[PDB]
């Protein structure tokens, strides 16, 4: 149950690696998805 | 690498220094919302 | 959906715990993943164009 | 005992979760406290000998 | 049920910040607490 | 003071990692322990 963070913590607190990590990860599934897509239908 | 001149905060008894994880959020943020624009744009076009 | 976590591992000092992915590791990954995207996605705006 | 954490605060955007202190504020907080005590210490040391 | 880290993994994957302030903290009150017993066993 | 070791404009300022801070406190506690322990043993 800790503080809530306030905007003057960001650069001070960071998140976990792992959740970015995972963020990371979820963000190149979607583009690759969305690229191949894209590719399937032009050609 | 981090250096006397390029690090003020340099303390080589800490190890080699590497981006936060905020830094990378932010990469992450604007990586994102860039592509994602150029993405929509193309799938508006062929959808 | 549940925010996701990757590429944790556990150490067996309990004291240190859970350790995960530092800015080093993910800044290389973001910078590989980065290319063939950005690329990829220039090659279709480049079909679409013409 | 357990082991303890200190210092997060929960962020607003619900997909960041916990932040942490960085390890540059984890370093300052370190070179920040070892001075005094490493002077505390010499200053024990002296006073024993004229003790 | 994270795998177990290897000895491999050190500063490729590390400890959470807040772990580590925990630890810091604990040291520092340990410290702390044993000069200030020093100082009242000699004054 | 937390803005200033950027070595790449993409990625923000840098610091050292978590494992660095961890293998710091391990030398500064052990050592400082001894040295605690060295007057506690003539004192107590």
């Amino acid at each position: 149950g800790w503080p809530f963070c306030s905007d003057e913590d960001w650069n001070t607190k960071c998140p976990s690696g792992c959740r970015m990590k995972g963020l990371i990860d979820e963000v190149d599934q979607d583009f690759t998805s969305r690229i191949n897509k894209l590719r399937d239908s032009l050609f | 690498v981090a250096t006397r001149d390029n690090c003020c905060i340099l303390d080589e008894r800490f190890g080699s220094y590497c981006p936060t994880t905020c830094g990378i959020a932010d990469f992450l943020n604007n990586y994102q919302t860039s592509v994602d624009k150029d993405l929509r744009t193309l799938e508006g076009i062929l959808y | 959906r549940k925010p996701p976590d990757a590429d944790g591992c556990l150490h067996a000092d309990p004291d240190l715990g859970v350790l995960c992915p530092t800015g080093c590791k993910l800044q290389d990954t973001l910078v590989r993943q980065e290319r063939p995207i950005r690329k990829s996605i220039e090659d279709l705006r480049n079909t679409v164009d013409s």
